[PDB]
C-alpha cells in the first residue's frame, strides 16, 4: 500500500505516540498482542499505512521509539500495547538532554541518530510505496526537540522527495516551568519551517486552557492532556486510515492545505468538548457540532481564529449521520462566516466523512486549519524569548556545546519573517 | 470495422467506464463472462457492436478498452468485481502511486514511468482493427491523473496517431464532490494542453449533474455511483449511434461536421431526458413532444449555462426508442415557435435528427426509470464559454497570489507554462464571443 | 487539373507530417526541461542539507576548541 514511517522521540513524543498507536489500534481493532480481533473490513482495508504484517498474521507498528533518555524505554514497554512494538525499533540512550535543545541537536542527540537511520531504513526498505515520515515531539524539552529536528533533516536528506509531517507539541508555562523552553521552542520552529512538509502545533496552552475551563478539571495531569492529543491525532488520520476520497494520503493532504511552503503550521482542532457534566452528547447536533469545532474554545492551539483567515481547512465528521445535513451546515459556517476565509482561494475548505466513529462518541468532528491566526501562538513564544535573550539568561547551557548566539539571533528572525508572512496573506485581497 | 477504442483515465474516468460498460453490456445482451447468445458469429464480425466490443474464439466479447490510473485501488475492484471475466489483464493497468491532485505529476514525474506501458497497450488494441475510427477519453478535469496524464497521453497519440479521431469526455469540477482545492490550476492547464489534439469534447459539469439527481430523482445526497448512472446514459445515447444500426441511425462523425465550425471551437453542450424517478415515471408516457421540449430547459443540461442568452451554431437531436420522424417533425415545429433559439447569421437553423430503434435500458438497483424513449440534444452553443469563465476566474484568483504553484514548480514546471495555458483560455474566451457576432 | 490534383494531396501530407513532427519535438523538449528543473530543484534542496552537515561539524569542532 503507501506506508506512513511512525517516529516518536523524547518523553512527550513517546508518551503521545505510545497514546496515539492505543487508540487507532482499537479502531482497526488490534489488541496488544497483535492479533486482528475485529469484524468489519474497513478496520482491514488500509491497515498497512501504519501497521506491518509478520508471522501468525501479527500486525506489528510500523513506529520507531527513540530517547536519549533509558528510562523511558521501560515506560513503553510496561504501558498497554507495549509488547505490540518491534523489539529492535527501540533506540536509547544512556542520558536525557536536560531541556538542552543543543544537546539533542549537535552532540549527544547527534552521536545517537545515525543508529536511528538504521531503523528507518530497514522499515522503509521493506515499503511496497513509503509515501513519508511522522514524527511526535515536543518543542521545549531537547531530545524531541533538538534531535527531533535533527532527525528530519537527515531524513529529509536521505528521502528528499517523501513528505514529512509532524505533530508538535508547543510548550506552555502553565504545564512546564522550564524557563529554557522558549529556547529550545525558538531553535526548533527554526527547523521546521524549513524542513518538513505540514507540522499539528499542539499547544499545551490550549490543552490545559481546555481541561481548566471546559472540561472543568482542577488539576490536569498529561494523561488528560493526552487524551485529548490522541483523539485529535486519530481524527486527523482518520481519512489516511480508513477508505475515502479526500486527502487520503500525506501528499493529497498537504496539497490541499500547504499553499506557500513555509506555511505549513496546522491549527489542529475537536468536537464536542463538554464536561461529564451537562452533555456528554445528548443531542449535541449537526448544528451545534459544527459550530463548536469553528470555535476558540475548542482549537488544540491556543489562537483565535477570529483574529485572522483561514488559508485552508479541512473538516473530518465521524460516526453515523446525515451527509446532507453535514453539507448543509458547513456551507452555513461559511456564509455566515465568510469574512474570516480568505477570498483569493476559492472553495478552499474540504469536508469528509467516516462512518466509523471514535471509541465513546456517538458522533464528533476533527479540525485541521490553516489560520494565519496562528501567529498568535509564535509570538507567544517570541515573546517569552526575548525575555530571556536580551539578558543572554542560560545562554551558557548552548554556547557550552558549541553553538553561537548568531544562531538564536536567525532563529528568532526566521520565525518573525513566519509571522509577518502569515500577516502578510492576512492582509491580502482579491482587488 | 469503424473499431473505436475507450481509454478511461483515473478515478473518474475508471469509474464512469464502469458504468458505461455494465450499461453497454445489458444493452446488447452480453452477460459478466463476456458471452453474448444471440451472436452467432463466433471468434468475430461487423455487426455494429463489434465497433465497441472484440471477440474471442471462446466467444467472449471483450471492450475495445484501456483502463488506466497511477494508483491500484479504483481499478484494482474492476480486476475482482462483476465484471472482472469481461476484460483481459492487460487492459487494466495500474502505478502505485498516483499523481496527488498535481498536474504536474501525472503528465511529468509520475507520468512519464508509465506512458510508454499505456501506449503499448493501445498499440495492441489497435492491431486488433480492420479500420480504427479513433479515440474516446474519459478523464477529469479536476485531478492529476485525470488532467496531467491525460493530457500527456493526448499528446503522444497525436504522435503515434496523427490527426485520427480522439473525442472526449471532461469531468468539469464542482464544488460538492471535488476534493482538491487545485482543480481549477490542473482544468485550465489540461484544457491549454489538450486543446490542438482534441477533435471534439464532451464537458460533464459535475454540479448539473448533481443537481439533476437531487432535483429529477430525489437523491438527497448524490454519490459517484448516482453521477456516474446518470453520465453512463448520456454517454451511451451519444455513442449508440456507433454500436446499434438502423435507417435512421446517424453515425456521431455526421454530427460532428456540423457541430465543429472551427477546430477550437469542438464543445458541444448535451442535453439529456427524460431524467425521472420510477415513482413518477409510473401511469406517465413522456411523448416526443415533451422530452424534446425538455432539452431546451436549462436544467436538464449537462453543463451549467445558459443557451437562451446565448446564439447557437449548432442543434443535433440523438433519439433513441420508440420514436418515428412524423412526432419528431411536429415537436421542432412547436419549439420553433415558442423557444429562445437564436442562431448566428453564419450558419443554417434546421435541427439535425437521428433515431436509433433500440429502447433505452436501465441497470438494476438504479434511480432512473425505464422510459420507451429518450432524447439526447447535441447543441454548439455560445454558452458553454460560461464554464470556462467560471473556471478561468477561479485561476485568476490563486494565480495572482501564486497559491500552491510552488507545488507545480517543485515537479519541475515553471510559471510560464500557467500564463501561457491561461493565455491560451482567455483567446478561447475571446472566439466564443467572436463567432457570436454578426457579420458584415 | 492532375497536377493541382497532386499538389493538394501532398500539401495534405506535409502538413500530417509537420503537425506529427512538431507534436514530437515540443514534447520532448517540455520532459527535458521539466526534468532538469526537477532535478535542480532537488539538488538546491540537498545542498542546503549538506550545508546543514558542515554547520553542525563547526559547531561540534567549536566545542572542543573551548574545552
Ligand atoms: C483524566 C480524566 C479527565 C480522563 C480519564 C478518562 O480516560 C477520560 C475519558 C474522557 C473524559 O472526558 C470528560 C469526561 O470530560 C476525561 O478526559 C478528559 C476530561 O480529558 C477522562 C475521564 C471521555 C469520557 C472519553 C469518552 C467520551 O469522550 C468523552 C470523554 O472525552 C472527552 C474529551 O469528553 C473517554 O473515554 C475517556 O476515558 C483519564 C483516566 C484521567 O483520569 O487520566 C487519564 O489519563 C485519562 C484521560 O485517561
Ligand atoms: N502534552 C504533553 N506534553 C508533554 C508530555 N511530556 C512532556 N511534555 C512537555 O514537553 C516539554 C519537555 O519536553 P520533554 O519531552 O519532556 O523532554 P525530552 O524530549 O525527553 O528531552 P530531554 O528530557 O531534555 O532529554 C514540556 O514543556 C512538557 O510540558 C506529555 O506527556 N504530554
Ligand atoms: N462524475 C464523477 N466525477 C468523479 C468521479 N471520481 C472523481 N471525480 C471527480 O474528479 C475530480 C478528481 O479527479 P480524480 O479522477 O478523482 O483524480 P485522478 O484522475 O485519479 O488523479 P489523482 O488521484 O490525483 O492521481 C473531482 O472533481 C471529482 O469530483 C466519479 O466517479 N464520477
Ligand atoms: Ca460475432
Ligand atoms: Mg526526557
Ligand atoms: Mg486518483
Amino acid at each position: 500500500m503507501r506506508e506512513i514511517v511512525h517516529i516518536q522521540a523524547g518523553q512527550c513524543g513517546n508518551q503521545i505516540g505510545a497514546k496515539f498507536w492505543e487508540v487507532i489500534s482499537d479502531e482497526h481493532g488490534i489488541d496488544p498482542t497483535g492479533s486482528y480481533h475485529g469484524d468489519s473490513d474497513l478496520q482491514l482495508e488500509r491497515i498497512n499505512v501504519y501497521y506491518n504484517e509478520a508471522t501468525g498474521n501479527k500486525y506489528v507498528p510500523r513506529a520507531i521509539l527513540v530517547d536519549l533518555e533509558p528510562g523511558t524505554m521501560d515506560s513503553v514497554r510496561s504501558g498497554p500495547f507495549g509488547q505490540i512494538f518491534r523489539p529492535d525499533n527501540f533506540v536509547f540512550g544512556q542520558s536525557g538532554a536536560g531541556n538542552n535543545w543543543a544537546k539533542g541537536h549537535y552532540t549527544e542527540g547527534a552521536e545517537l541518530v545515525d543508529s536511528v537511520l538504521d531503523v528507518v531504513r530497514k522499515e522503509s526498505e521493506s515499503c511496497d510505496c513509503l509515501q513519508g515520515f511522522q514524527l511526535t515531539h515536543s518543542l521545549g524539552g531537547g531530545t524531541g526537540s533538538g534531535m527531533g529536528t535533527l532527525l528530519i533533516s537527515k531524513i529529509r536528506e536521505e528521502y528528499p522527495d517523501r513528505i514529512m509531517n509532524t505533530f508538535s507539541v508547543m510548550p506552555s508555562p502553565k504545564v512546564s516551568d522550564t524557563v529554557v523552553e522558549p529556547y529550545n521552542a525558538t531553535l526548533s520552529v527554526h527547523q521546521l519551517v524549513e524542513n518538513t512538509d505540514e507540522t499539528y502545533c499542539i499547544d499545551n496552552e490550549a490543552l490545559y486552557d481546555i481541561c481548566f475551563r471546559t472540561l472543568k478539571l482542577t488539576t490536569p495531569t498529561y494523561g488528560d492532556l493526552n487524551h485529548l492529543v490522541s483523539a485529535t491525532m486519530s481524527g486527523v488520520t482518520t481519512c489516511l486510515r480508513f477508505p475515502g476520497q479526500l486527502n487520503a494520503d500525506l501528499r493529497k493532504l498537504a496539497v490541499n492545505m500547504v499553499p506557500f511552503p513555509r506555511l505549513h503550521f496546522f491549527m489542529p482542532g475537536f468536537a464536542p468538548l463538554t464536561s461529564r457534566g451537562s452533555q456528554q452528547y445528548r443531542a449535541l447536533t449537526v448544528p451545534e457540532l459544527t459550530q463548536q469545532m469553528f470555535d476558540s474554545k475548542n482549537m488544540m492551539a491556543a489562537c483565535d481564529p477570529r483574529h485572522g483567515r483561514y488559508l485552508t481547512v479541512a473538516a473530518i465528521f465521524r460516526g453515523r449521520m446525515s451527509m446532507k445535513e453535514v453539507d448543509e451546515q458547513m456551507l452555513n459556517v461559511q456564509n455566515k462566516n465568510s469574512s474570516y476565509f480568505v477570498e483569493w482561494i476559492p472553495n478552499n475548505v474540504k469536508t469528509a466523512v467516516c462512518d466509523i466513529p471514535p471509541r465513546g462518541l456517538k458522533m464528533s468532528a476533527t479540525f485541521i486549519g490553516n489560520s494565519t491566526a496562528i501567529q498568535e501562538l509564535f509570538k507567544r513564544i517570541s515573546e517569552q524569548f526575548t525575555a530571556m535573550f536580551r539578558r543572554k539568561a542560560f545562554l551558557h547551557w548552548y554556547t557550552g556545546e558549541g553553538m553561537d548566539e548568531m544562531e538564536f539571533t536567525e532563529a528568532e528572525s526566521n520565525m518573525n519573517d513566519l509571522v509577518s508572512e502569515y500577516q502578510q496573506y492576512q492582509d491580502a485581497t482579491a482587488d | 470495422m469503424r473499431e473505436c477504442i475507450s481509454i478511461h483515465v483515473g478515478q473518474a474516468g475508471v469509474q464512469i467506464g464502469n458504468a458505461c460498460w455494465e450499461l453497454y453490456c445489458l444493452e446488447h445482451g452480453i452477460q459478466p463472462d463476456g458471452q453474448m447468445p444471440s451472436d452467432k458469429t463466433i471468434g468475430g464480425g461487423d455487426d455494429s457492436f463489434n465497433t465497441f466490443f472484440s471477440e474471442t474464439g471462446a466467444g467472449k466479447h471483450v471492450p475495445r478498452a484501456v483502463f488506466v490510473d497511477l494508483e491500484p485501488t479504483v481499478i484494482d475492484e474492476v480486476r475482482t468485481g462483476t465484471y472482472r471475466q469481461l476484460f483481459h489483464p492487460e487492459q487494466l493497468i495500474t502505478g502505485k502511486e498516483d499523481a496527488a491532485n498535481n498536474y504536474a505529476r501525472g503528465h511529468y514525474t509520475i507520468g512519464k514511468e508509465i506512458i510508454d506501458l499505456v501506449l503499448d497497450r493501445i498499440r495492441k488494441l489497435a492491431d486488433q482493427c480492420t479500420g480504427l475510427q479513433g479515440f474516446l477519453v474519459f478523464h477529469s478535469f479536476g485531478g492529476g491523473t485525470g488532467s496531467g496524464f491525460t493530457s500527456l497521453l493526448m499528446e503522444r497519440l497525436s504522435v503515434d496517431y496523427g490527426k485520427k479521431s480522439k473525442l472526449e469526455f471532461s469531468i468539469y469540477p464542482a464544488p460538492q464532490v471535488s476534493t482538491a482545492v487545485v482543480e481549477p490550476y490542473n482544468s485550465i492547464l489540461t484544457t491549454h494542453t489538450t486543446l490542438e489534439h482534441s477533435d471534439c469534447a464532451f464537458m460533464v459539469d459535475n454540479e448539473a449533474i448533481y443537481d439533476i439527481c437531487r432535483r429529477n430523482l430525489d437523491i438527497e445526497r448524490p454519490t459517484y455511483t448516482n453521477l456516474n448512472r446518470l453520465i453512463s446514459q448520456i454517454v451511451s445515447s451519444i455513442t449508440a449511434s456507433l454500436r446499434f444500426d438502423g435507417a435512421l441511425n446517424v453515425d456521431l462523425t455526421e454530427f460532428q461536421t456540423n457541430l465543429v465550425p472551427y477546430p477550437r471551437i469542438h464543445f458541444p453542450l448535451a442535453t439529456y431526458a427524460p431524467v425521472i424517478s420510477a415513482e413518477k415515471a409510473y401511469h406517465e408516457q413522456l411523448s416526443v413532444a415533451e422530452i424534446t421540449n425538455a432539452c431546451f430547459e436549462p436544467a436538464n443540461q449537462m453543463v451549467k449555462c445558459d443557451p437562451r442568452h446565448g446564439k447557437y451554431m449548432a442543434c443535433c437531436l440523438l433519439y433513441r426508442g420508440d420514436v418515428v420522424p412524423k412526432d419528431v417533425n411536429a415537436a421542432i415545429a412547436t419549439i420553433k415557435t415558442k423557444r429562445s433559439i437564436q442562431f448566428v447569421d453564419w450558419c443554417p437553423t434546421g435541427f439535425k435528427v437521428g433515431i436509433n430503434y433500440q429502447p433505452p435500458t436501465v441497470v438494476p438497483g438504479g434511480d432512473l426509470a425505464k422510459v420507451q424513449r429518450a432524447v439526447c440534444m447535441l447543441s454548439n452553443t455560445t454558452a458553454i464559454a460560461e464554464a470556462w469563465a467560471r473556471l478561468d476566474h477561479k485561476f485568476d484568483l490563486m494565480y495572482a497570489k501564486r497559491a500552491f504553484v510552488h507545488w507545480y514548480v517543485g515537479e519541475g514546471m515553471e510559471e510560464g507554462e500557467f500564463s501561457e495555458a491561461r493565455e491560451d483560455m482567455a483567446a478561447l474566451e475571446k472566439d466564443y464571443e467572436e463567432v457570436g457576432v454578426d457579420s458584415v | 487539373k492532375r497536377e493541382h490534383e497532386r499538389e493538394v494531396i501532398q500539401k495534405a501530407i506535409e502538413e500530417n507530417n509537420n503537425f506529427i513532427k512538431m507534436a514530437k519535438e515540443k514534447l520532448a523538449q517540455k520532459m527535458e526541461s521539466n526534468k532538469e528543473n526537477r532535478e535542480a530543484h532537488l539538488a538546491a534542496m540537498l545542498e542546503r542539507l549538506q550545508e546543514k552537515d558542515k554547520h553542525a561539524e563547526e559547531v561540534r569542532k567549536n566545542k572542543e576548541l573551548k574545552e
